[PDB]
C-alpha cells in the first residue's frame, strides 16, 4: 500500500506538469 | 544452543595465552625469538594435541627449541575453531592498528 | 636576501608607472 | 602455440579451462614406484542447478535450471596436489592448493538470488582400484570442504557478526531479544560436497587429462540466518599430471 | 565600446598592437618556463625522488631523455639548467619584440605590408595564417621524434633492467595502430588514446601527425574555404578565438586524464605512483607479507567470499583482490613479470617476486597520489609528518580546472560572436522586437 | 642545486618564478594612474 | 610541560648506561625521521607491515634489542627481522642499502643517533599515541 | 519547400510550443530514455552490488524502499570504469545485478543535460536575445558531471559516484567528507558561500523590489494585479529602493544601476558553484582539503587539540566504517 | 513491510483536504468571469 500511494502522487504531479504547461493561463500583453 | 563460538572461546585458555591452534600469528611478536620464523612454522604445523609437540617440529636448531621451551608457558592449546582459522585468518585476521 | 630582490624586482614595475606619469606620457 | 595475456584480457578465455584436441584418446600409465602430482587441475563451470522446495508430502523436489549473475568469475584453476598410489592400485588425488573458490550467485526463476561459494577445497577424490593406467573411461569420485560463504569478520548490515560486530539489535533497544537469536548470533557453518571427475581425453605424451565434472554441495545459509539450498554443479576439467 | 574591464577587445581590430600582445604573452610562457626550471633546479636533491620535491618541468625533461640513466637515477643536472636559461634568455627577445609591436610599433599592420596585415573577415587570408603554424607545429612534432630517433632517445620506463634512455630505432607506421587508439573507446580497459605503452607508438604517431600537420597546412594555404564551410562558421575575430578556446579546453581535459593514468610518457619513476598504480601496489606488499609469513594467497578466502589476495575480474582474468579490484586494468613495469595469459600467475607469485619488486610495491604504495592542500601526505584523516603531494595531483586539478574556464571561455564568447555577428550583442532594438512580431505560444 | 659558478644567484632564482604574476599587477596599477579608462 | 633533559635522556646500550640528548639533537632527529623514514613510519607504526611498530615496548622484545641508541644505530646499518634471523637491507633502507635507498647515502654517524634518539624520545612524550595509530589521533 | 528545408524548418521554428532545435534533437530522446529508465528502476530494480563485494544494495520500492531511502544505485565496484551497457550482459538479469541502469540514466541524462544547456544558447539566438544564460546554467550542470562522471573517474570507479537517491546522496557526501575533508577545502567554502549568498541576495532583491512597488491597487486585491504583462514603464521604484537600502548600510553600498545589481545577482551564486564543482572535481584527483591534525603541540611535544582535530574524530569514525566489508588492506587509497 | 497503518489515511486526507479547497476556489472563480 505505501508503494502505491507514493507512485500515485508522483503519476499526479507528472499530470500536473502537463496542465500547467499545455492548459496554462496564457500570458496576453497588457 | 546458538552461540558465539569465538566469545565462547575468549572464556578459554585462548582468551589468555598464545593457543597454537587458533591464534592469529602477530600474538607471536609478544614474546622474544619467535616472530617470524618460529611463528611461521608453528602456524604452518598445526595442530597439536599439547602445547610439547610444538618442539617435535622437524627441522628445529637447538637454538630455536630453547627459545620454544623458554615459552611454553605462555602458550596453550585447544581444539581447532573453524570459524578462526578458515579464510587464512591465521596469517591476516583483518585487524592492522 | 630573497626580500630584498623581490623588493628591487617590486619596485621595478610601478617605478615605470611613475616616471611616464611624472613626464606625460603615453600612458 | 599459445596466447600472450594482452591476446586474451577482455575475452572471457580466461575463465575457461584448457580443452585437448578430440584425437587425445591415449592412456597415461602408472608406475607404482614413481611418485606423481598434479600440477595444474582446472574446474570450468557450465551449469548450476537448485533444488526447489516442494511444500507437500512425498513429492520430493526438482534440480531447476538458473542464470548466472556474477559474470565470468566461476572457474577454479591452478589447483595442485599429491597424486597416490594405493596399496590396491586405486589412484587418490589430495588438494593441496591452488585458487579452490569462486563466489558465484546465481538467479532462480521467481528472482530468487542464490549465493553459494562453489569450492574443491581439501578435496581428496579417489579413483577404482587396479588402475595402472589412466584412461578414457578413468573416473576420480572425492569430497571437499565447504566453509562457509563469509568468513568470521563478515559485518551484516546492522553492524552484527561473529569475530566483530554488535551482538544485538541496537536499533531495537528494548525489543525482545528471543526472536532475534537467528540473525543476531553468527555461526560458522562447514559442511562437505562430492564431486565427480569423468575422464574423456588423454593426451599420453604429454600428461595432460580432460574431462566432465558434477559436484553437489550446499549453498549460502548466511551465517545461519536461513537454510541452504542444495546445489548441483555441472562442467569441464582440465588437469596436467607430473612424476613429481 | 568597451570599458576597462573588457579593454583587450579594444585590440580586435588593431592588428599591430594586437601582435605585441600575442608575442609580449608568448615571453611570459617562454620566462615562466625558464625560471620555474631554475627554481626545481636550485632545489633539486638527487637523493630524493622527484616526486617528492615538488617538480613538473624537470620530470618533462627528464622524459626526453636528459639527465638520467639507467632506472630514472640522475646523473647529470646540466642539460636541465641549459633548459632553463635557453628559455629564460629567449624570453626577453620575445618581450622586446612584444613591448615594441604594443608600444612603439606600427598601431596597425595592413598599411605598413599586404603580407602581415590580415583582415579577420579574409577567409583566404585567415587560413593561410593558420596553414603557416600548422606547418610550424609538424615541424613541432617532428623534433620529437628526431630526437627520440637520432640524438638520445627517450626515457622507456618498461626497457629490461628497471629502466633506461632507449633510442626508437622501428617507430610504428602502421595506420590499423596508430589510428586505432583513437577509435578505442574512452572506457575502463580501453583508455583511447591514454592507453598508449610503448615508445615505438609514441614516436610513430608523431612522425603521422608531423606529416599530416605539414600536408593540411599547405592544403591551407593553397586552398580558400569551400562553400558548405563559408556558411557554416562565423567569419570574425571572436569566433576564432571562441574555436580555440573550444579546443583548448577538450585538450586540457585530455591532459589531465593522461597524467592521471599514463604511466608511460609520464614515468612513474619521475611523476609517482598513479592512483591505480599505488592501489595495485599496496596489494602486492600485502601479498608478499603474508606469503612470506605462510598464507597461501591463492587459496585464501576473504570475508566477502572473494579472495583476500586474488579473485577474478568480470573476464575471468586474475587479479588483486579488496576494493582495487576496480584497478585490475593497470600495467606496470613491476606488475607484468607476474603476468601470465589468464592474469596474475600463481605460480610466479609464490616463486619470482623479487626483492626489487617488493621495494617498489611497498615505495609505490607510500606514495600515493593523496594529499592535503597544505600537502600533507596520505589519507585526509592523517596526522601531519610527510610533506608530499604527487605531481599527478597537482597536474591533474590544474589542467582540470584550466580545461573547465577555458571551457565557460568557449560558450562565452561562441555565444557572443554568434550575437555580434547578427546585431544583437548590445541588446534588443525597442522597436524592432523579434517577439513581439511572431504569433503567441497560445 | 644550481652550478657552483652561479650559485651567487640562488636567492633570485628563488624569486623569479613570482615574476609573470607581477604583469598581472602591474597591469592594475597601470589603469589606476590612467583613472580605469 | 617542557622538553626536559630527564625527557631527552635514553639508554644508550643494553648494558644500561645513558646519554642525555640535546633538544637540538631531538629537533634534528625528527626532521631526519621526516626525510627518511616517516614515509612509512610516520607516527610511529609501520604503513607497510603494522604488525610491528616502533614503541619502545616492542623494541625491547626485539632480538638484538632495539630499545636503545646502540640497538637502533645498528639497525640503521644493518636491519634484521624481529628475531635477528635475517638481513633485510634489500627492502629495508638502511646504509648497507643505501645504493637502493639512496635518502641514506647523505646519513653521517651522528644523524643516525639523532633519529635514533627521537624514535626514544617521542613515546617519553606522546605516549599511547606513537605507535598507536589512528585511534589515537 | 524541399522537403529537407521543411524539417529543417520545423526543428527551428520558434512558433513551437517546447523549442526543439538541433541541440534538441539530441536531448529529447536522451531525456526520455534516462527519465523511463529511472522511474522503472526505482519502483522495481532489484538490489544492486555496488562495491562488487557479493552484497546487494536494495534501492527500490518494491524491494522494501520508500521515498527517502529509494536510489538507483551505482554499478558495481568490479565493473570500475568499464562501459556496461545491456548488450554486454549475459541476461538482462545479470545487467540488473551489477548496476547496469545506473550508467544507462547517467550517461543519456549528461549528454542530455549538456545539450540542454546548448538548447539554451540556441534558442537565445532564434529569439534575438544575448547569448549567456547558458553559462549561468553551465554552474549546475558542471556540478553534476562532477559527482556522476568527474569523481568516478578520478577514484576508479563508479560505484564511487553520487547514488540517485535521497538517502544514497548522504552517504555520498559523508564518505567524500572523510576521504577527502570536504568541509576544510576552500573551494567547497565558497560553494557555501556562493549558496548561502544567492539566498541572502535572492530575499534581498525580491523584499527591496516588493518594497517599492508603487500604488496601483486597493487593499482589497493583490498588488500582484498593479502590473500588467508587457507594461512598458517600471512596476517598482528602485530611487525609493536604492534611498532605503543605502541608507540601511551606507549609500555607496547599494546599486542604483539595475543593469549592475542584476549582474551581481547572476554573478555571485554561479562563480561560487562553479568553484564548488571544480571542488569536487580536485578532490577526484585527492587534492583534499586543508590537514591540521596535531598541527598544534606544547613546548614539551604534547599535541594541542583543536577543533580540525575534533573534526578529524569524526572523519576517522566515517573512514572506519564506511563500506566495512570491502577493504582488506590498511589504506583506503581510492 | 511493518509500516504504520495510519500512514495511508493520513497521507489520503493531507493531500485531499487541502486540494479540494483550492479546487473549490477556483472553480468558483472562473464562473464568475
Ligand atoms: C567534439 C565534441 C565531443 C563530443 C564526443 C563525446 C563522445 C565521448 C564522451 C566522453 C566520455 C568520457 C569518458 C571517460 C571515462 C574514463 O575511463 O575516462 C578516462 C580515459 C582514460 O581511461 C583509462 O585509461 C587507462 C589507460 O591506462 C593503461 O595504460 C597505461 C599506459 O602507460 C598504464 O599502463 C595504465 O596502468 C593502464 O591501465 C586504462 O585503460 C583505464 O582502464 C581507463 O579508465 O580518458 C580518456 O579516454 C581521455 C578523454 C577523457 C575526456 C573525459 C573528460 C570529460 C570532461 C567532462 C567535461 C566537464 C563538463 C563541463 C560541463 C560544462
Ligand atoms: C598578458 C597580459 C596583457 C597584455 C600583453 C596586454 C597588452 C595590451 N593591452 Mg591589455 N589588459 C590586461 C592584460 C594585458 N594587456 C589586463 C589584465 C587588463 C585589465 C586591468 C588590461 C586592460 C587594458 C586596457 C584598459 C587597455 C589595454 C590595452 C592594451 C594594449 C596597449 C597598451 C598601452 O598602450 O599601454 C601603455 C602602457 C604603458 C606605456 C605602461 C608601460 C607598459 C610596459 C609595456 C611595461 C613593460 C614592463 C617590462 C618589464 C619591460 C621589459 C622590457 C624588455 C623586454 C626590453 C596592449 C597591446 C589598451 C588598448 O587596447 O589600446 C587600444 C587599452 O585601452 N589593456
Ligand atoms: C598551472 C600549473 C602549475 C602547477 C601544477 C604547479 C604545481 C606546483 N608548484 Mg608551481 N607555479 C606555477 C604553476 C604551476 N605550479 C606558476 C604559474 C608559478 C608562478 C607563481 C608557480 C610558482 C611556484 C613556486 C615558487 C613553487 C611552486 C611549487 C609547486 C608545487 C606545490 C604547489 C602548492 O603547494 O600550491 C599551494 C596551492 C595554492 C597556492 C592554491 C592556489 C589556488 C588558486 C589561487 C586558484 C586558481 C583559480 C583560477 C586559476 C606543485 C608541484 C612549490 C614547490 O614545491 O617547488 C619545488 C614552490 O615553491 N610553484
Ligand atoms: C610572430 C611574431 C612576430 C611577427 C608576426 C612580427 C612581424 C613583424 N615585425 Mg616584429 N618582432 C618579433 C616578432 C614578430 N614580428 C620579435 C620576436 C621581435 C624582437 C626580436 C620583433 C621586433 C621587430 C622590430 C624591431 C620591427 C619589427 C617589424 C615587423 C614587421 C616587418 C617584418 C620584416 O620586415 O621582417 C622580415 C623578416 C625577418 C627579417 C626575419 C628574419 C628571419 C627570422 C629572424 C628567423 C626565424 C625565427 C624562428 C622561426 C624562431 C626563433 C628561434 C627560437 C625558437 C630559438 C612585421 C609586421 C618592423 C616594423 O614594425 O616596421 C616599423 C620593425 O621595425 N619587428
Ligand atoms: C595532436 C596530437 C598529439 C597527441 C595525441 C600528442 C600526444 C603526446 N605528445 Mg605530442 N606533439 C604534438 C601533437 C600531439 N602529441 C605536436 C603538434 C607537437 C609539436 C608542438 C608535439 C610535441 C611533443 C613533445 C615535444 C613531446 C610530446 C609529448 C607527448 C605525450 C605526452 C604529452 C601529453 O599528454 O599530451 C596529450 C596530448 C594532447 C593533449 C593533444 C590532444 C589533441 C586532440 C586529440 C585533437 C584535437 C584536435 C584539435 C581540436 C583541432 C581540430 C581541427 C578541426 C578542424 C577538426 C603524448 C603521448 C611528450 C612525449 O611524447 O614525451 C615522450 C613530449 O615530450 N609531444
Ligand atoms: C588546427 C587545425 C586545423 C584547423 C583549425 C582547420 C580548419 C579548417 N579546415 Mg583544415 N585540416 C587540418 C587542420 C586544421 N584545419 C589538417 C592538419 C588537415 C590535413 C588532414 C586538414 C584538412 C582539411 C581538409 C581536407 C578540409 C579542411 C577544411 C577546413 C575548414 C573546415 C573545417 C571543418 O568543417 O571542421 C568541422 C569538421 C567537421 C564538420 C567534420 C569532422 C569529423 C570528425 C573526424 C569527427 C570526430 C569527432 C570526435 C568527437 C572527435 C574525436 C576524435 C575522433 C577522430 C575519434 C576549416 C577552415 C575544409 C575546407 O574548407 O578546406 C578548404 C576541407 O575540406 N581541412
Ligand atoms: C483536516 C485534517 C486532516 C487532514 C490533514 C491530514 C492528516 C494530517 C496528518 C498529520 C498527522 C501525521 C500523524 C501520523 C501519525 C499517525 O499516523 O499515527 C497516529 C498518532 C497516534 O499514534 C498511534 O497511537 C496508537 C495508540 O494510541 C498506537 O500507538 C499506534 O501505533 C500509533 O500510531 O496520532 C497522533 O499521535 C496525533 C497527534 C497530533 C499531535 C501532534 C501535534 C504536536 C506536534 C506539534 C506540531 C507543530 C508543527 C506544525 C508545523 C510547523
Ligand atoms: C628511516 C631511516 C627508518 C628507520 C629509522 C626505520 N625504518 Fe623501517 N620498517 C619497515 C618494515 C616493512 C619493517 C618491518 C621489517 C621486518 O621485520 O620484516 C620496518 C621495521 C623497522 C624497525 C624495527 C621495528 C621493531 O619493532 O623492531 C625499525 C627500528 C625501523 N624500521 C626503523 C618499512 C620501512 C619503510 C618502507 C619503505 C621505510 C622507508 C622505513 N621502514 C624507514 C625506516
Ligand atoms: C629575469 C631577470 C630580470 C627581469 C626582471 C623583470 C622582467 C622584472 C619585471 C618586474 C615587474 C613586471 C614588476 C611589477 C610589479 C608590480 C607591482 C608591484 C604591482 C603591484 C600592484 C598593487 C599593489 C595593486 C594595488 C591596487 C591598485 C593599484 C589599484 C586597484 C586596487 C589594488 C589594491 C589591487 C632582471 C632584469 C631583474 C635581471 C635578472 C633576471
Ligand atoms: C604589453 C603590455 C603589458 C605586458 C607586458 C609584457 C607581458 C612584457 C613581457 C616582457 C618579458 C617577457 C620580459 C622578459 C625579460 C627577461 C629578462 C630581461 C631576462 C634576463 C635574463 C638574465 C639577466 C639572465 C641571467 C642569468 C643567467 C644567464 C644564468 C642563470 C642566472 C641568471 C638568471 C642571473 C602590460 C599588461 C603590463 C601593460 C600593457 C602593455
Ligand atoms: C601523435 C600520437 C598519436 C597519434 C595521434 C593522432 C594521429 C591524432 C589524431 C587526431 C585527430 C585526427 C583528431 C580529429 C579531431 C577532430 C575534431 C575535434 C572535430 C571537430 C568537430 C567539430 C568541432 C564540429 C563542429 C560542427 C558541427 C558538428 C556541425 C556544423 C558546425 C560545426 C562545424 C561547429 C598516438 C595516439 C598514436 C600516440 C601518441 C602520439
Ligand atoms: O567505494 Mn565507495 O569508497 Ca572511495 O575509498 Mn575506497 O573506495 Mn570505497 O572505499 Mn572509501
Ligand atoms: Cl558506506
Ligand atoms: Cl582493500
Amino acid at each position: 500500500m505505501e508503494t502505491i500511494t507514493y507512485v500515485f502522487i508522483f503519476a499526479c504531479i507528472i499530470a500536473l506538469f502537463f496542465f500547467a504547461i499545455f492548459f496554462r493561463e496564457p500570458p496576453r500583453i497588457t | 544452543e546458538l552461540v558465539n563460538v569465538v566469545d565462547e572461546k575468549l572464556g578459554t585458555a585462548y582468551g589468555e595465552k598464545i593457543d597454537l591452534n587458533n591464534t592469529n600469528i602477530a600474538a607471536f611478536i609478544q614474546y622474544r625469538g619467535l616472530y617470524p620464523t618460529l611463528a611461521k612454522l608453528i602456524v604452518k604445523n598445526a595442530p597439536y594435541e599439547s602445547v610439547e609437540d610444538v618442539l617435535n617440529i622437524p627441522g628445529l636448531t637447538e637454538r630455536q627449541k630453547q627459545i620454544l621451551r623458554e615459552n611454553l608457558e605462555h602458550f596453550t592449546v585447544t581444539e581447532v575453531e573453524t570459524a578462526l582459522v578458515e579464510g587464512g585468518d591465521r596469517y591476516n585476521n583483518g585487524l592492522y592498528k | 636576501a630573497q626580500l630584498t630582490m623581490i623588493a628591487m624586482i617590486g619596485i621595478a614595475g610601478p617605478m615605470i608607472i611613475f616616471l611616464l606619469a611624472v613626464r606625460r606620457g603615453n600612458l | 602455440q599459445t596466447l600472450t595475456y594482452d591476446d586474451i584480457v577482455g575475452t572471457g578465455l580466461a575463465n575457461k579451462c584448457p580443452t585437448l584436441d578430440d584425437t587425445a584418446r591415449g592412456a597415461y600409465p602408472i608406475d607404482s614406484s614413481q611418485t606423481y602430482r598434479i600440477a595444474r587441475l582446472c574446474l570450468q563451470p557450465t551449469t548450476f542447478l537448485v533444488k526447489e522446495e516442494p511444500k507437500n508430502k512425498r513429492q520430493e523436489a526438482e534440480f531447476v535450471p538458473t542464470k548466472l549473475v556474477t559474470r565470468e568469475t566461476t572457474s577454479l584453476d591452478q589447483i595442485q596436489g599429491e597424486l597416490k598410489v594405493n596399496s590396491d592400485g586405486s589412484l587418490t588425488f589430495v588438494e593441496e592448493d591452488g585458487i579452490d573458490f569462486q563466489p558465484v550467485t546465481v538467479q532462480m526463476a521467481g528472482g530468487e538470488r542464490i549465493p553459494l561459494l562453489f569450492t574443491v577445497k581439501n578435496l581428496v577424490a579417489s579413483t577404482q582400484p587396479n588402475v595402472t593406467s589412466i584412461t578414457t573411461s578413468t573416473d576420480f569420485k572425492g569430497e571437499f570442504n565447504v566453509p562457509s560463504y563469509r568468513t568470521a569478520n563478515f559485518l551484516d548490515p546492522k553492524g552484527r557478526g561473529l569475530a566483530s560486530g554488535y551482538d544485538s539489535a541496537i536499533a531495537l533497544p528494548q525489543a525482545k531479544e528471543e526472536e532475534l537469536a537467528r540473525a543476531n548470533v553468527k555461526r560458522f557453518s562447514l559442511t562437505k560436497g562430492q564431486i565427480s571427475l569423468n575422464v574423456a581425453k588423454v593426451d599420453g605424451r604429454t600428461g595432460e587429462i580432460a574431462g566432465t565434472f558434477e559436484s553437489e554441495q550446499l549453498s549460502d545459509d548466511d551465517m545461519g540466518a536461513h537454510e541452504p539450498h542444495e546445489v548441483k554443479i555441472q562442467g569441464v576439467f582440465y588437469a596436467s599430471i607430473e612424476p613429481a | 565600446g568597451f570599458a576597462w574591464w573588457a579593454g583587450n577587445a579594444r585590440l580586435i581590430n588593431l592588428s599591430g598592437k594586437l601582435l605585441g600582445a600575442h608575442v609580449a604573452h608568448a615571453g611570459l610562457i617562454v620566462f615562466w618556463a625558464g625560471a620555474m626550471t631554475l627554481f626545481e633546479l636550485a632545489h633539486f636533491i638527487p637523493e630524493k625522488p622527484m616526486y617528492e620535491q615538488g617538480l613538473i618541468l624537470i620530470p618533462h625533461i627528464a622524459t626526453l631523455g636528459w639527465g638520467v640513466g639507467p632506472g630514472g637515477e640522475v646523473v647529470d643536472t646540466f642539460p636541465f639548467f641549459v633548459v632553463g636559461v635557453v628559455h629564460l634568455i629567449s624570453s626577453a627577445v620575445l618581450g622586446f619584440g612584444g613591448v615594441y609591436h604594443a608600444i612603439r610599433g606600427p598601431e596597425t599592420l595592413e598599411e605598413y605590408s599586404s603580407f602581415f596585415g590580415y583582415d579577420w573577415k579574409d577567409k583566404n587570408k585567415m587560413t593561410t595564417i593558420l596553414g603557416f603554424h600548422l606547418i610550424v607545429l609538424g615541424i613541432g612534432a617532428l623534433l620529437l621524434v628526431a630526437k627520440a630517433m637520432f640524438f638520445g632517445g627517450l626515457y622507456d620506463t618498461w626497457a629490461p633492467g628497471g629502466g633506461d634512455v632507449r633510442v626508437i630505432t622501428n617507430p610504428t607506421l602502421d595506420p590499423r595502430v596508430i589510428f586505432g587508439y583513437l577509435l578505442k573507446s574512452p572506457f575502463g580497459g580501453e583508455g583511447w588514446i591514454v592507453s598508449v605503452n610503448n615508445l615505438e607508438d609514441v614516436v610513430g604517431g608523431h612522425i603521422w601527425i608531423g606529416l599530416i600537420c605539414i600536408a593540411g597546412g599547405i592544403w591551407h594555404i593553397l586552398t580558400t574555404p569551400f562553400g558548405w564551410a563559408r556558411r557554416a562558421f562565423i567569419w570574425s575575430g571572436e569566433a576564432y578565438l571562441s574555436y580555440s578556446l573550444g579546443a583548448l579546453s577538450m585538450m586540457g581535459f585530455i591532459a589531465t586524464c593522461f597524467v592521471w593514468f599514463n604511466n608511460t610518457v609520464y614515468p612513474s619513476e619521475f611523476y609517482g605512483p598513479t592512483g591505480p598504480e599505488a592501489s595495485q601496489a599496496q596489494a602486492m606488499t600485502f601479498l608478499i607479507r603474508d606469503q612470506k609469513l605462510g598464507a597461501n594467497v591463492g587459496s585464501a578466502q576473504g570475508p566477502t567470499g572473494l579472495g583476500k589476495y586474488l579473485m577474478r575480474s568480470p573476464t575471468g582474468e586474475i587479479i588483486f583482490g579488496g576494493e582495487t579490484m576496480r584497478f585490475w586494468d593497470f600495467r606496470g613495469p613491476w606488475l607484468e613479470p607476474l603476468r601470465g595469459p589468464n592474469g596474475l600467475d600463481l605460480n610466479k607469485i609464490k616463486n619470482d617476486i623479487q626483492p626489487w619488486q617488493e621495494r617498489r610495491a611497498a615505495e609505490y604504495m607510500t606514495h600515493a597520489p593523496l594529499g592535503s592542500l597544505n600537502s600533507v601526505g596520505g589519507v585526509a584523516t592523517e596526522i601531519n609528518s610527510v610533506n608530499f603531494v604527487s605531481p599527478r595531483s597537482w597536474l591533474a586539478t590544474s589542467h582540470f580546472v584550466l580545461a573547465f574556464f577555458f571551457l565557460v571561455g568557449h560558450l562565452w564568447h561562441a555565444g557572443r560572436a554568434r550575437a555580434a555577428a547578427a546585431g544583437f550583442e548590445k541588446g534588443i532594438d525597442r522597436e524592432s522586437e523579434p517577439v513581439l512580431s511572431m504569433p503567441s505560444l497560445d | 642545486k644550481l652550478p657552483e659558478a652561479y650559485a651567487i644567484f640562488d636567492p633570485l632564482v628563488d624569486v623569479l618564478p613570482v615574476i609573470p604574476v607581477l604583469f598581472l599587477a602591474l597591469a592594475f596599477v597601470w589603469q589606476a594612474a590612467v583613472g580605469f579608462r | 610541560a617542557e622538553l626536559t633533559p630527564e625527557v631527552l635522556t635514553v639508554p644508550l646500550n643494553s648494558e644500561g648506561k645513558t646519554i642525555t640528548l640535546t633538544e637540538k639533537q631531538y629537533l634534528e632527529g625528527k626532521r631526519l625521521f621526516q626525510y627518511a623514514c616517516a614515509s612509512c613510519h610516520v607516527g610511529g607504526i609501520t604503513k607497510t607491515n603494522p604488525s610491528l611498530d616502533l614503541r619502545t615496548e616492542t623494541l625491547a622484545l626485539a632480538t638484538p634489542p632495539r630499545d636503545n641508541i646502540e640497538g637502533l644505530v645498528d639497525y640503521m646499518k644493518n636491519p634484521t627481522t624481529y628475531d635477528g634471523e635475517q638481513e633485510i637491507a634489500e627492502v629495508h633502507p638502511s646504509l648497507r642499502s643505501a645504493d637502493i635507498f639512496p635518502k641514506m647515502r647523505n646519513l653521517t654517524e651522528k644523524d643516525l643517533v639523532a633519529i635514533a634518539g627521537h624514535i626514544l624520545v617521542e613515546p617519553k612524550i606522546l605516549g599511547d599515541k606513537w605507535g598507536g595509530g589512528k585511534v589515537y589521533y | 519547400a524541399n522537403l529537407w528545408e521543411r524539417f529543417c524548418n520545423w526543428v527551428t521554428s520558434t512558433d513551437n510550443r517546447l523549442y526543439v532545435g538541433w541541440f534538441g534533437v539530441i536531448m529529447i530522446p536522451t531525456l526520455l530514455a534516462a527519465t523511463i529508465c529511472f522511474v522503472i528502476a526505482f519502483i522495481a530494480a532489484p538490489p544492486v552490488d555496488i562495491d562488487g563485494i557479493r552484497e546487494p544494495v536494495s534501492g527500490s520500492l518494491l524491494y522494501g524502499n520508500n521515498i527517502i531511502t529509494g536510489a538507483v544505485v551505482p554499478s558495481s565496484n568490479a565493473i570500475g570504469l568499464h562501459f556496461y551497457p545491456i548488450w554486454e550482459a549475459a541476461s538482462l538479469d545479470e545487467w540488473l545485478y551489477n548496476g547496469g541502469p545506473y550508467q544507462l540514466i547517467i550517461f543519456h541524462f549528461l549528454l542530455g543535460a549538456s545539450c540542454y544547456m546548448g538548447r539554451q544558447w540556441e534558442l537565445s539566438y532564434r529569439l534575438g536575445m544575448r547569448p549567456w544564460i547558458c553559462v549561468a546554467y553551465s554552474a549546475p550542470l558542471a556540478s553534476a558531471f562532477a559527482v556522476f562522471l568527474i569523481y568516478p573517474i578520478g577514484q576508479g570507479s563508479f560505484s564511487d559516484g553520487m547514488p540517485l537517491g535521497i538517502s544514497g546522496t548522504f552517504n555520498f557526501m559523508i564518505v567524500f567528507q572523510a576521504e577527502h575533508n570536504i568541509l576544510m577545502h576552500p573551494f567547497h567554502q565558497l560553494g557555501v558561500a556562493g549558496v548561502f549568498g544567492g539566498a541572502l541576495f535572492c530575499a534581498m532583491h525580491g523584499s527591496l523590489v516588493t518594497s517599492s512597488l508603487i500604488r496601483e491597487t486597493t487593499e482589497t486585491e493583490s498588488a500582484n494585479y498593479g502590473y500588467k504583462f508587457g507594461q512598458e514603464e517600471e512596476t517598482y521604484n528602485i530611487v525609493a529602493a536604492h534611498g532605503y537600502f543605502g541608507r540601511l548600510i551606507f549609500q555607496y553600498a547599494s546599486f542604483n544601476n539595475s543593469r549592475s545589481l542584476h549582474f551581481f545577482l547572476a554573478a555571485w551564486p554561479v562563480v561560487g558553484v562553479w568553484f564548488t564543482a571544480l571542488g569536487i572535481s580536485t578532490m577526484a584527483f585527492n587534492l583534499n582539503g586543508f590537514n591540521f591534525n596535531h598541527s598544534v603541540i606544547d613546548a614539551k611535544g604534547n599535541v594541542i587539540n583543536t577543533w580540525a582535530d575534533i573534526i578529524n574524530r569524526a572523519n576517522l569514525g566515517m573512514e572506519v566504517m564506511h563500506e566495512r566489508n570491502a577493504h582488506n588492506f590498511p589504506l583506503d587509497l581510492a | 513491510m511493518e509500516v504504520n497503518q495510519l500512514g495511508l489515511i493520513a497521507t489520503a486526507l493531507f493531500v485531499l483536504v487541502p486540494s479540494v479547497f483550492l479546487i473549490i476556489l477556483y472553480v468558483q472563480t472562473e464562473s464568475q468571469q
